[PDB]
């Protein structure tokens, strides 16, 4: 009863937060950059994942609608982690080399992030249709579910490695530049950049191998993932806040 | 050197001290009349309709 | 030896100050009190010229009030068609550190210069269609800050070596040199009659120069900091000055003293550019707080604020007919502002 | 009408294509500003590092290290006053400052020059690469000892060599040579925030690694500026 | 017109004390940071000390550290410089210089050969007699 209401209200508030975040990151021309483009791509991926989960739970016998809903849900779940990995790789590339090609690298990252999960999902769909093609695809057909899970685990591992590397280089930079303030800044940086979604995925995946509370926690986390992302990565952004303040000041001065 | 520079400065100040001068009220009126004469010819002062505006 | 000369100079300065004070019959505020205020003025960005790489340090309008030339620090001189936003030319500069640019009244020539001390003139009207360096001028030790065109054959140049020089296109030699300043000369404006021009330097003073004679006419004081930008009021009988003290002063060639001070307590940023409108009622001045304020030349009131720029504005110019104003800044964007009835 | 508009559109497209082509070239090169007094050996480090190659007023020097374009500009025939043209160099990657540490008379003038640059409103986001040239001359002056630092810097008597110092050499030269480094560090951090930092280096008249230090410092500045955009640092 | 008129100086026995003042006019004294510079005979201009707009930030050069005291009077729009226990190397022309721009902590061309915002200076001489 209350669980379904909490689920739907959390997913609605997450969708609204992601939509408004996309609106801020696309309307303002001063916030136009490759970093902002990848942020917008991540926000759109989260939006698409939320929309896919609504479609799936609304339209839970092997009809084409349920199969396409499951396909969309798998694709939009993979794209979130792949775009997180893309953002990590872009930041690592920015740190580790001065030379860059904005348009070429942005297009390559976008193509990779939107195609590799797409390729894996298409392969999974082809395998499912060729081998079993029975009922809806909600049930896992043994090892066939590893077509999508393994790339997600690889992306999570790579993102964790990149996070450790950037934490190390940030600590080195803080030590070189020379404290309570330095420790606080490092702690804030690692807390912001610490990947909890990945480890949550691994623990949630392994848990079947306390069930009610685990399922409730998983549902709440999946519902509020978008809300947390929008709150900590767009509403707490310094550039977004500065642009909003400048626009508000200009509007007040206009009248 | 320094003496020559000071002499040149004195000459410049003396040449700038022998000029016809008009009252500041007349100087202000000369600009006020010019501003009020071309008031209707200024597109910035008086907005120009978009029909003949070349910045539509 | 120097004591007598210093005493004579002090006496002459005191006499000049006394003469200026005696001529002060009244002030501009008292005579302009009984006039209709300009009121709020709304400016909207009609065109946004983008494409410059580095910060823009100078821009100039053409005679036709349609083609404008913009100079930026990436070494590119781009001529913009303000009506259709199209770029008609992109002249690459030999030195990227440019500080000024000028458009000839005929439109066939464009000049630029900067820290290279070289005034480069480009022949836009060529048969092959490719812009090439017509000639180069090398006679100024200080950095070139400003340059203006008298005609197709004569060019007036301001340098940072406390000197101003007038050149000719045919031979590329200094016809006359103006040596009366003690600080870097930043900007100069030619009066509409083209007979004389005024300039301001980094000594809190401005000098009026005669082109043909080659000697200074009058000097002006009152500013508390270096003069950054100067413009001539349409009637050619007055000019306005801006400095780093967040204050704009208006000077008259006949009164030989300041007319009205445009300043605000809130404003603490210096001036970078200044220009007048067609009628002269609207005074537009640049600022370092990322916006331009429209100043009433008579009532000394802020008619409007041009807050459409991210970085500080360095140049601004008004068309010959006053149709539109273009304000360049350090954000590598050019904004065209106009009102609506 | 239509033909003229089409021709203008085509010309604008060609100009935009040229600008896009020349955007990568402009972004690849890192602009640098070289500053220093007459006693400082700016010309020595200009000629020594010129081996890395790919009236006038401002000189341009181009050198390539690790396949990265580096353009530095040295002001020549210009007036002593520099409060106006120094604002043109706000977009440079870094400012190279050369200091004569073997004079004890112009050292205060170099300190005042550092104060003006560090506290400049427009030169607030630019890191300063400090080049303490003529350290060979500082060493020989210390041993003979006719000229001391106490008469010029009374606080040098109470100064102590920092623990973090790594001498490469009697204790006298490293104590004084690091004392000048401590003076420059304290001035930079007296009022400057985390927007920019000062990188001090030890420079001689025969060293050939000056280009490497500039490349390393410029890479650090770019990395820190990227982190600042990400708000991580 | 911005001008500065230094007053004081003269012949003072070594190890003595003298006080000289800087008069200012034509600008807001409080809004502009003021510096003190020195030009020894046969040597270029050198910096001595500076005072902030409100006097909170005060600094001296090492050569005269702990020897001179600078006082700023905004109401009287004059700058004070008190000296005591002089040395034979301190005889020079003391020039009163003003920073080019207000509300800024950076002053570039204060120690310039042809600076515009500086006074005519007063000669100070110390020698045994
Ligand atoms: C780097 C970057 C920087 C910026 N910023 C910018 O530009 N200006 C700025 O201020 C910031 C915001 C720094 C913006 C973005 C989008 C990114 C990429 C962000 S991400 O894609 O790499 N990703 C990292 C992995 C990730 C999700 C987001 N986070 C969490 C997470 C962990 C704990 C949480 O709770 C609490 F925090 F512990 F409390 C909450 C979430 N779990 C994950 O898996």
């Amino acid at each position: 009863d209350r669980l379904a209401m909490i689920y739907t209200v959390g997913y609605s508030v997450s969708l609204a937060s992601l939509t408004v975040a996309v609106l801020i990151l696309a309307y303002f021309r001063r916030l136009h950059c490759t970093r902002n483009y990848i942020h917008m791509h991540l926000f759109l991926s989260f939006m698409l994942r939320a929309v896919s989960i609504f479609v799936k739970d609304a339209v839970l016998a092997g009809y084409a609608g349920c199969r396409v809903a499951v396909t969309f849900f798998l694709y939009f779940l993979a794209t979130n982690y792949y775009w997180i990995l893309v953002e990590g790789l872009y930041l690592h590339s920015l740190i580790f080399m001065a030379f860059f090609s904005e348009k070429k690298y942005l297009w390559g990252f976008t193509v990779f992030g939107w195609g590799l999960p797409a390729v894996f999902v298409a392969v999974w769909v082809s395998v499912r249709a060729t081998l079993a093609n029975t009922g809806c695809w909600d049930l896992s057909s043994g090892n066939k579910k590893w077509i999508i899970q393994v790339p997600i685990l690889a992306s999570i591992v790579l993102n964790f490695i990149l996070f450790i590397n950037i934490v190390r280089v940030l600590a080195t930079k803080l030590r070189e530049t020379n404290t309570r303030q330095q420790y606080r800044k490092l702690l804030k940086s690692t807390l912001v950049l610490m990947p909890l979604f990945g480890v949550h995925y691994i623990v949630f995946m392994a848990t079947p191998y306390l069930w009610q509370v685990q399922m409730h926690y998983e549902m709440l986390f999946n519902s509020f993932q978008g809300f947390f992302v929008a709150i900590i990565y767009c509403f707490c952004n310094g550039e977004v806040q500065a642009e909003i303040k400048k626009s508000w000041s200009r509007w007040t001065l206009a009248l | 050197a320094s003496i020559a520079q000071a002499r040149k400065l004195v000459e410049q100040l003396k040449m700038e001290a022998n000029i016809d001068r008009i009252k500041v009220s007349k100087a202000a009126a000369d600009l006020m009349a010019y501003c009020e004469a071309h008031a209707k010819e200024d597109p910035l002062l008086t907005p120009v309709p978009a029909s003949e505006n070349p910045f539509r | 030896e120097l004591d007598q000369l210093r005493q004579e100079a002090e006496q002459l300065k005191n006499q000049i100050r006394d003469a200026r004070k005696a001529c002060a019959d009244a002030t501009l505020s008292q005579i302009t009190n009984n006039i209709d205020p300009v009121g709020r003025i709304q400016m909207r960005t009609r065109r946004t010229l983008r494409g410059h790489l580095a910060k823009i340090y100078a821009m100039h309008w053409g005679t036709d009030s349609r083609l404008l030339v913009s100079a930026s620090q990436d070494g590119k001189l781009i001529i913009w068609d303000s009506y259709t936003t199209n770029k008609v030319h992109a002249i690459p500069l030999r030195s990227s550190w440019v500080m000024t640019c000028a458009y000839a009244p005929s439109g066939n020539y464009v000049a630029c210069g900067g820290l290279d001390n070289i005034c480069s003139i480009y022949n836009l009207k060529t048969r092959e269609g490719n812009v090439r360096v017509s000639r180069e001028l090398a006679g100024h030790t200080g950095y070139l800050s400003c340059c203006r065109f008298l005609d197709d054959n004569q060019i007036v140049t301001s340098s940072g070596d406390t000197t101003c020089a007038l050149w000719d296109i045919e031979t590329g030699q200094q016809t006359t040199t103006f040596t009366g300043h003690t600080g870097d000369v930043m900007s100069l404006s030619l009066a509409p009659d083209t007979r004389l021009f005024v300039s301001g330097a980094c000594d809190a003073s401005a000098k009026l120069w005669d082109v043909r004679e080659g000697m200074c006419r009058q000097t002006f004081t009152g500013h508390e900091s270096d003069i950054n930008a100067i413009c001539f009021f349409p009637n050619g009988n007055a000019f306005a000055t801006g400095s780093d003290d967040a204050t704009c002063r208006l000077f008259d060639l006949r009164a030989d003293q300041e007319l009205m001070t445009y300043s605000h307590d809130n404003i603490i940023c210096g001036i970078t550019s200044v220009s007048f409108s067609k009628s002269g009622r609207l005074l537009l001045a640049g600022y370092d707080d990322f916006n331009c304020n429209v100043w009433d030349a008579l009532k000394a009131d802020r008619a409007g604020v041009l807050a459409g720029h991210d970085n500080r504005v360095s140049c601004l110019g008004v068309t010959d007919d006053g149709m539109a104003v273009a304000t360049g800044s350090w954000d590598s964007f050019l904004k065209i502002w106009n009102g609506s009835s | 009408l239509s033909a003229e508009d089409k021709a203008a559109v085509e010309r604008s497209k060609m100009i935009e294509k040229q600008l896009q082509k020349d955007k990568q070239v402009y972004r690849a090169t890192h602009r640098l500003l070289l500053l220093g007094a007459d006693n400082s050996g700016k010309s020595t480090i200009v000629k020594q590092m010129r081996i890395y190659h790919v009236t006038s007023g401002i000189f341009e020097t181009k050198f390539q290290v690790d396949k990265v374009n580096f353009h530095m500009f040295d002001v020549g025939a210009q007036r002593d006053e520099r409060r106006k043209w120094i604002q043109c160099f706000n977009d440079v990657t870094a400012i190279i400052f050369v200091v004569d540490s073997s004079d004890y008379n112009r050292l205060q003038e170099a300190l005042n020059d550092f104060k003006s640059i560090w506290n400049n409103r427009w030169l607030r986001t630019i890191s300063v690469i400090l080049f303490l040239n003529k350290q060979d001359l500082l060493a020989e002056k210390v041993l003979a000892g006719k000229s001391k630092i106490e008469d010029y810097f009374p606080e040098f008597a109470r100064y102590t060599t920092p623990e973090d110092a790594t001498p490469e050499e009697d204790p006298r030269v490293t104590r004084a040579k690091y004392f000048i480094r401590d003076e420059f560090l304290r001035i930079s951090t007296a009022s400057g925030d985390g927007r920019h930092y000062c990188y001090p280096h030890f420079t001689c008249s025969v060293d050939t690694e000056n280009a490497r230090r500039i490349f390393n410092d410029c890479r650090d500045i770019i990395q820190r500026m990227h982190l600042r955009q990400y708000e991580l640092l | 017109q911005v001008q500065l008129q230094e007053s004081g100086g003269g012949l003072v026995q070594p190890g003595g004390s003298l006080r000289l003042s800087c008069a200012a006019s034509g600008f807001t004294f409080s809004n502009y940071k003021m510096n003190w510079v020195r030009q020894a005979p046969g040597k270029g201009l050198e910096w001595v000390s500076d005072i902030s707009q409100s006097g909170a930030s005060i600094s001296y050069t090492g050569s005269v550290k702990g020897r001179f005291t600078i006082s700023r009077d905004n109401a009287k729009n004059t700058l004070y410089l008190q000296m005591n226990s002089l040395k034979p190397e301190d005889t020079a022309v003391y020039y009163c210089a003003r920073c080019p721009a207000p509300f800024t902590r950076d002053c570039f061309d204060v120690t310039s050969t042809t600076y515009a915002y500086r006074g005519q200076g007063t000669q100070v001489t110390v020698s045994s007699h």
